[PDB]
């Protein structure tokens, strides 16, 4: 009854913890792959895998 | 020839320079979509891109 309250507490710090890290160590601003104005970037996520670069292409410049 | 009006006031309504895009097509709600030129025969739009 506690011990498992107890890994899920300690899960959960070292996890918080990594994440400071990660934050204090990569940039999201400062990325090579990102690039062009913000407000004018997209983001489309739930894509297929197989969707050729020129079929999104074909769907995006409409 | 850039046209001229006189009320003066007068305007001058040059034209520079034309970009044209691509074959697109808008539903209701102002979506464009990509009309395959087979959408276009089949659904008797005219493949033009706007101007």
């Amino acid at each position: 009854e506690e011990r498992m309250e107890r890994k899920r507490r300690e899960k959960i710090e070292r996890r918080q913890q990594e994440v400071e890290t990660e934050l204090k160590m990569w940039d999201p601003h400062n990325d090579p792959n990102a690039q062009g104005d913000a407000f004018k970037t997209l983001f489309v996520a739930r894509v297929n895998y197989d969707t050729t670069e020129s079929k999104l292409r074909r769907e995006f410049e409409v | 020839p850039p046209i001229d009006l006189q009320a003066p006031p007068r305007y001058l309504l040059k034209f520079e320079q034309i970009y044209l895009s691509k074959p697109t097509h808008w539903e209701r709600d102002g979506a464009p979509s990509p009309m395959m030129p087979n959408e276009a025969r089949l659904r008797n739009l005219t493949y033009s891109a706007p101007l």
